[PDB]
């Protein structure tokens, strides 16, 4: 559905809604639940990010220094850029209950890349544990400051659902 | 592939159900207030908070 | 600036160089008044938010029904017109002067929001935040965000930008 | 006077100094690394925040 979106040469944007958006919420477990879980991700996308590039360097501090992963701004950029990238890939999968795309398009090379570059893998693998649990926080209604607009339940098994996607990711990069 | 061009799926929700419209944006057929939208878009560098986290990453917010 | 303003041809002015080395001869501390400037547009969306959740946690009538922000629009338009009047501020903070906010931003604003039922202490308390948050800001006094500066004093810069945000409440109580 | 259109001055200032420069942004005259944009751009409303304030209005953040 949203598939020609990715391999298109310019991405532009498709829309689903009425009858088309009602057949798509029946072909994903827990439809609602699920754009509900989505839009968590995407709604907080920028403060997600950030906490976890932020936890990682306050937890190694040698991060920032010279010759540090994230020392200089332009790198510090380039690092929130990546890890928006892999919750943005991850939040696809979310919506599409698979993670070909994630694992095709972001993961294939990437550890390949990033030994090239020298970017430290447990700093990267501790960014991908904390988003994770921030993600994991929003939708079991754990996150501390901001609640979700829903409705009150359960989402656990979401909650599993998009663990494995970054599990995916943090099991790649290791 | 990972292609290293940054661009990743944008994924948009709206629910819409209290009836406000913005002109313009209808995309697709519907009037029960649901939409999803997805765009491939190149992710860009964010100096500012770029910035932000190089200064403030030693504070713990939200609870955390 | 006062070309983009001015008029609603809606394009962007630049100034960089020695140009802008120039253009900051023109106000006070102008490094610093950029700083100032900076951290005002580049927390706009926190500043906005705090100032509004502000509002409704001392009155939470004002999202019952029949309160002033109740429904979606009508919080959204809130939020939208807390930016509007920061961003005025950012503006006069920039320009070291308040006229385009008078004109632009105060001058009817009083008698629209009596028309529409904005209500006058609601907005005292989102501007008196603005405010407080602003300061906070400039004066090393943030809690979860520090800026990126060499440390110094601002106190200036904060009792102008306080004088700003002074005007607007005068205008709207 | 007060248009009523939602527009407002968008000041957004750029330091530069460390060198880093993305290619298209070009737009001033200058080799310091100090630029100052500004346009009259309509305010947009933003519904996931007004969402957002609706459910969490009540809870201090930043130690405010
Ligand atoms: C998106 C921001 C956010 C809101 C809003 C909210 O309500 N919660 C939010 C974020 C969030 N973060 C976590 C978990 C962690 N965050 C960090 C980094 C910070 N801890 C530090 O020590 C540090 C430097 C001083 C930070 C900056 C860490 C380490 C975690 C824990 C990671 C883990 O493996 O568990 C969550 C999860 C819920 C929680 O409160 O812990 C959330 C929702
Ligand atoms: C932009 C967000 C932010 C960061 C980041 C940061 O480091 N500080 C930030 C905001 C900020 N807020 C204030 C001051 C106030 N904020 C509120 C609203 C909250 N108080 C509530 O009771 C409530 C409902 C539960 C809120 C939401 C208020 C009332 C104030 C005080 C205003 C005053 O008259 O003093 C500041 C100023 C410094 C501080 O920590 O108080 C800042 C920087
Ligand atoms: C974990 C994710 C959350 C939790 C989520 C719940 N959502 C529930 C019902 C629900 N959500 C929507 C909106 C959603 N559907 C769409 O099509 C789109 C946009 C395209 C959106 C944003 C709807 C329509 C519904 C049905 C109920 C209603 O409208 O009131 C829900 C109830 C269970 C269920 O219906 O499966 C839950 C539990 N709730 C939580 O407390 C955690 C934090
Ligand atoms: C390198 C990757 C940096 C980084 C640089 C970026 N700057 C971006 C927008 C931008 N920067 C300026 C200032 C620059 N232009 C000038 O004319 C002068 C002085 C004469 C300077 C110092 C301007 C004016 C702009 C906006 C252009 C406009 O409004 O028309 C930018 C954005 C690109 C995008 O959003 O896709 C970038 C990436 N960003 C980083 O994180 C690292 C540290
Ligand atoms: C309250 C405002 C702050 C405080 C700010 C200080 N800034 C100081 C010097 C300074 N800042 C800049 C960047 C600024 N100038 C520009 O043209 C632009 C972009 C267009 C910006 C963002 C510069 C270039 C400078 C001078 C070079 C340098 O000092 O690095 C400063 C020192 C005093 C002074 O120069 O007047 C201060 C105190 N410091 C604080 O602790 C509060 C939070
Ligand atoms: C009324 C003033 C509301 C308000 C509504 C806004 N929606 C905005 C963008 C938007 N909404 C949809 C969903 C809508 N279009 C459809 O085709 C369908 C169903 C078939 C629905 C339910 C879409 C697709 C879009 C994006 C349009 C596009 O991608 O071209 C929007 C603009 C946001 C902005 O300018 O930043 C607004 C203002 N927003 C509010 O706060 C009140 C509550
Ligand atoms: C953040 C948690 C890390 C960190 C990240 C860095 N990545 C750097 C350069 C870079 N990253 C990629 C992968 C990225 N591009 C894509 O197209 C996709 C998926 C579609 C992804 C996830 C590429 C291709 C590149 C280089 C080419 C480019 O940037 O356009 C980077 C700069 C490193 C350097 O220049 O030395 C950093 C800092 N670094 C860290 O320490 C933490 C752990
Ligand atoms: C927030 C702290 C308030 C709150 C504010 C509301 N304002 C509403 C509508 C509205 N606001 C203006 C002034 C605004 N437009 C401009 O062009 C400029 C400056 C250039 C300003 C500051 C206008 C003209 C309007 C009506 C037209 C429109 O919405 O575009 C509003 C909705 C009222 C309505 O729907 O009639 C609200 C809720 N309300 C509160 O309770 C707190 C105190």
């Amino acid at each position: 559905a949203f598939s020609k979106v990715i391999t298109s040469a310019d991405g532009k944007a498709a829309y689903v809604g009425g009858a088309d958006l009602q057949a798509l919420k029946k072909f994903v477990s827990e439809g609602n639940k699920r754009m509900d879980s989505v839009n968590a991700i995407v709604s907080n996308a920028s403060c997600i990010v950030s906490d976890s590039v932020s936890g990682m360097v306050c937890e190694n501090p040698s991060l920032i220094a010279p010759n540090g992963g994230v020392y200089t701004n332009r790198k510090m950029a380039a690092c929130l850029r990546d890890a928006e990238i892999i919750l943005r890939y991850v939040s696809y999968s979310l919506l599409s209950g698979d993670s070909s795309v994630l694992e095709d398009r972001c993961l294939n090379g990437l550890k390949e890349t990033y030994a090239s570059l020298g970017v430290p893998a447990a700093g990267n693998a501790r960014t991908i544990s904390i988003m994770k649990a921030t993600v994991i926080g929003f939708i079991t209604n754990n996150s501390q400051q901001k609640k979700l607009s829903t409705p009150a339940g359960d989402c656990s098994a979401l909650a599993s659902e998009v663990g494995g996607y970054f599990d995916k990711v943090s099991s790649a990069l290791a | 592939a990972m292609k290293k061009d940054s661009k990743a799926p944008c994924v948009e929700v709206f629910d819409e159900r209290d009836g406000c419209k913005a002109a313009g944006t209808q995309k697709a057929s519907g009037d029960d207030g649901f939409c999803v939208k997805v765009s491939m878009k190149a992710i860009g560098f964010n100096a500012a908070e770029a910035a932000s986290v190089t200064k403030n990453y030693g504070i713990k917010r939200f609870g955390a």
